[PDB]
């Protein structure tokens, strides 16, 4: 069908459109195809060409407006590769937040797409801190993602000192200041995923918690101690750490 | 057979956390598919399991 | 929970602060809670003073971890003798008690004592002091003036001839938010003090919003506000009589003005 | 005690101004709905018509291989041939 | 909000400070027209709090069971997409009463604005019909199927100063029904026949009788509406191959004397919908 639509190579209609870029569009969004014909994106950030690069040079406005239609149609990880082909980091990073959110819990390790999630997002980051504000946002996420994921598997010892190291949350009551300056100070993309940082960090704090209480009743005091600084640094704080007080007692 | 901590956390696992939420899942999803399924074992270990549905003599495969 | 409470609260030398924050750790409810939390803060408030006084005395510091002191005796006999201007800024702010002329002076004073404390190791130390009070106080309009601390620190920077940049990366460092500081900003110059024309500097409220904006830019309403706030003193700039420091700042704004509108 | 019933009628002033106000934004919601239906319903019904007024392979395959083989000469830019 | 559903969810589950109940929720509806509003209602668990005691209010109360479902709708129209879930959560816990609400409207002015805002909430929730029957398959169809009951229930009861309640009560009727109609369009050939029949019928007893001009523009979309389903549901029988062309032509037939009469009627009331009707019945003729 491109093949046929290369054809009408010249044709403009009454508004001055190309009938090529049109058909193409029509038949990609609507074939499930847009791979073959306006090419696809490898894992690098270099573009496979499509069908439709041969008969013309450039396809940035059709890429974008393609992925626009991906985005309405809730295609959110092709459209993530989409707008990354069509050079547009902002949107690209807009979609990995917005998928790598839910993304904070993991079961049926390799069955679900977790392992695939991690795969994409890892390939992005990749391709973005090798392409201040945006930059930082992105790797920021990036090192969130690595964190909700050692979150997620039982990983705990690393990420904790990966934590302590970067700063971003606050592991005591005197870190409540602290806290502050790094959660008001960050780039969005990192801002958007302190919300699960916060729940992770907080998690980890209650296995090695739990580990220690599993001499006794002063790991149950350290562990409350520890639960009443954080919510000191982060009001949801304060609850769940009353709450977590509550039902280890 | 993250629900195999949950599962040893409903025996025996103690599985003190900190801000999670327990028991309402289990009675959410009970009562939109288990309460009508056609295992009567089934339904009676969700009302055993999450304190729910109280009402139900769940006789089925409970009769002394 | 009651005993733990009770222990805390038990005025002795045996219970130091740490064991009485451990055990208030380990400790109708709703206003216990709320009772807890004040106690919270004006804990943290004591035991700012109380290792304030140990580095910078005895019996303040023992009367201090002997028993809990309230509000009234940290102002009077604690935090006013010593002149912990931030102690007394965290003091009153939890007291929720407003008074802006006080305010200044309370953010002025830790600006000047720390510049003092480290006789650029000066301003860098105003910073110092600065931050450690706003982000303590930012939170609670009735003891950190905002508008205070930004004109008496500029005038500072302005009496030292520093970078005009100190003010609005130390606020920033208080996380104090970008727009509500460009407010500021903005009316410092409209108000027209004849202060930073006698100085001869009369464009280091410029300046400062130069900087300000052009980190905002590096890190669409608000950049609304910035165009129009930025033509705004353009114009007032431009009405200004022609100095080199004058057409210095005006080129200046005219490229955050363009850089903006690329923004925005 | 006018105060007592002035506070309880600038209360249920306000009451019924927000009252009003969301029962007002819901009869614009209800209406833009409509007109939407409406548009939408008339498309649908002018592509289906066209359905309707339509009720009373190897060789596409060659036609489609010459195809390509045109526009790939004129992408080119090579002697466009004839079709 | 934290402290706020906090409060709430131990009001309902008391069942007290309906007075608090209420302004709260239409604090929160009000706060809802904003994007990052709504978002971070959900980032509450908004859902997670209300859903849960809402059941004890049916197992001012009624208003702000409304508002809530209103909350619902708009939050539903702000956010779509990531919030469905929820909204499909609540709607299989709401769904007996939001059904009990569509029914009342037969046997009352609380019964009205009860149907009014579970079709409101079921409007909000025709955009995502997909996923809609995709989870909840018997949903969406005794849905659609008590929808043109309802259609038909409020057809019925318009077609046949208490003069001014009763007026006011017929008024937002018709606004509700041609809510209603504009819904079920949203989603035999006799039946589409007939609700266009009803909707002229209900045209003229409106302009003989001289919130009336709601009437009307809720009846001109309910014309509009059936005119189209109508007509793609004739397209679909004539398009489609399975469907015999004897029963092909009868229906052109039968449809063409129908539409004829009924263009007719209309022309004769209204003295490019009569170009569209005029143009359907020849292509049906």
């Amino acid at each position: 069908a491109l093949q046929y639509f290369y054809f009408l190579r010249n044709e403009k209609d009454n508004q001055g459109e190309s009938m090529f870029l049109r058909c193409v569009s029509e038949l990609v969004i609507e074939s499930r195809e847009f791979d073959m014909l306006l090419g696809k994106l490898e894992k690098d950030g270099s573009r496979k060409p499509g069908a439709i690069d041969k008969f013309t040079r450039d396809t940035k406005t059709i890429i974008n407006k393609v992925a626009s239609v991906a985005e309405n149609k809730g295609l959110f990880e092709e459209a993530a590769k989409l707008y990354d082909l069509a050079k547009n980091p902002d949107k690209v990073l807009e979609l990995t937040n917005k998928l790598l959110s839910p993304v904070v819990s993991q079961i049926s390790a390799p069955q679900s797409n977790r392992e695939r999630l991690k795969n994409m997002a890892l390939a992005i980051a990749e391709r973005y801190k090798s392409q201040k504000s945006i930059n930082s946002t992105f790797y920021l996420l990036l090192d969130l993602i690595t964190f909700f994921d050692e979150y997620h598997a039982g990983h705990i010892d690393l990420s904790f000192d990966v934590i302590e190291r970067l700063k971003l949350v606050p592991l005591s009551q005197d870190s409540v200041e602290e806290r502050v300056a790094a959660f008001r100070n960050f780039s969005d993309e990192i801002r958007h995923n302190l919300s699960e940082i916060l729940l992770a960090t907080m998690n980890i704090l209650f296995t090695q918690y739990k580990r220690l209480k599993g001499v006794q009743e002063d790991k149950d005091s350290v562990l409350r101690s520890q639960a009443r600084a954080l919510i000191t640094f982060a009001g949801d704080t304060n609850a769940r750490l009353v709450q977590m007080e509550v039902l280890m007692n | 057979q993250d629900f195999k901590n949950c599962f040893q956390e409903y025996i025996h696992n103690k599985d003190r956390r900190l801000s999670p939420t327990t028991e309402n899942k289990l009675r959410l999803h009970y009562r939109r598919a288990v309460r009508a399924s056609t295992d009567p074992y089934k339904r009676a270990v969700y009302c055993i399991i999450g304190r729910c549905d109280v009402s139900d003599n769940h006789s089925e495969v409970a009769d002394k | 929970a009651r005993v733990v409470a009770k222990l805390a609260d038990m005025h002795s030398p045996e219970i130091s602060l740490k064991q009485r924050l451990e055990y208030i750790s380990r400790a109708a409810d709703g206003e216990f809670l709320h009772e807890l939390e004040e106690k919270l803060e004006v804990a943290r408030i004591q035991l700012q003073i109380q290792e304030t006084l140990t580095r910078q005395v005895g019996d303040a510091v023992s009367q201090l971890d002997s028993q809990l002191m309230d509000i009234t005796k940290m102002f009077g006999q604690y935090a006013d003798p010593f002149r912990l201007s931030e102690c007394k800024l965290a003091i009153i702010h939890c007291a929720g008690h407003s008074d802006p002329i006080l305010v200044q002076t309370l953010w002025q004073d830790i600006i000047d004592k720390e510049l003092s404390d480290s006789m650029v190791d000066r301003m860098q130390s105003l910073h110092l002091k600065i931050t450690s009070l706003g982000k303590i106080y930012a939170s609670t309009p009735r003891y950190f003036p905002l508008e205070f601390l930004v004109k008496y620190l500029e005038q500072q920077v302005c009496n030292f001839s520093w970078d005009a940049g100190f003010v609005t990366y130390t606020m920033q460092e208080i996380n104090v938010p970008v727009p509500k500081l460009l407010e500021v900003y903005d009316h410092l110059f409209k108000a027209r003090d004849p202060w930073w024309s006698r100085m001869k500097k009369p464009l280091h409220l410029l300046e400062s919003i130069y900087i300000l904006l052009s980190g905002y830019v590096q890190e669409r309403r608000f950049t609304t506000l910035c165009l129009d706030a930025i033509s705004c003193y353009l114009v007032e700039l431009q009405s200004m009589d022609p100095a080199p420091a004058l057409l210095n700042t005006v080129s200046n704004f005219k490229s955050l003005q363009a850089k903006l509108e690329r923004l925005s | 005690d006018i105060q007592g019933f002035l506070k309880n009628e600038k209360d249920n002033a306000l009451l019924s101004a927000i009252e009003e106000s969301r029962k007002r934004t819901f009869v614009m919601a209800e209406e833009y709905h409509r007109e939407s239906m409406l548009v939408e319903w008339e498309q649908v019904k002018q592509r289906v018509l066209h359905t309707l007024l339509a009720s009373g392979d190897n060789v596409e395959m060659a036609y489609a291989r010459q195809m390509y083989m045109y526009n790939e000469k004129v992408v080119s830019g090579h002697l466009q041939p004839s079709l | 909000l934290p402290i706020l559903f906090s409060a709430l969810e131990v009001s309902l589950r008391i069942k007290q400070n309906l007075h608090f109940c209420e302004a709260i929720l239409h604090f929160l509806f009000t706060l809802a027209k904003t994007h990052q509003g709504a978002a971070a209602m959900a980032g509450a668990g908004i859902t997670q709090t209300v859903c849960l005691p809402l059941l004890s209010v049916y197992q001012s109360w009624p208003g702000v069971y409304r508002l809530t479902v209103s909350l619902m709708e708009r939050l539903l129209k702000t956010l779509r997409y990531n919030f469905l879930s929820e909204a499909l959560d609540f709607v299989g816990v709401h769904q007996e009463r939001i059904l009990q609400c569509l029914s009342a409207v037969r046997t009352s002015l609380s019964c009205l604005e009860e149907a009014d805002h579970t079709v409101g909430f079921l409007l909000q929730l025709s955009n995502f019909t997909k996923e809609w029957h995709f989870h909840l398959p018997q949903l969406i169809k005794d849905v659609q199927v008590n929808l043109c009951y309802l259609c038909q229930a409020c057809t019925s009861l318009l077609h046949s100063l208490e003069l001014r309640q009763l007026r006011t009560v017929q008024h937002s009727l018709l606004k509700i029904l041609g809510k209603t109609l504009a819904t079920l369009r949203a989603f035999s050939f006799g039946t589409l026949l007939a609700t266009v029949n009803v909707t002229l019928s209900m045209l003229g007893e409106m302009d003989k009788k001289k919130e009336s001009k709601n009437n009307k523009s809720l009846l001109l979309f309910i014309m509009e509406n059936c005119f189209y389903l109508l007509i793609s549901q004739a397209v679909r029988y004539l398009r489609d191959p399975s469907v015999h062309p004897r029963d092909k032509q009868r229906m052109k037939q039968e449809l063409s004397s129908e539409l004829s009469t009924l263009l007719s009627s209309l022309s004769r009331y209204f003295r490019p919908l009569i170009q569209l009707v005029q143009a359907f019945v020849r292509h049906v003729q």
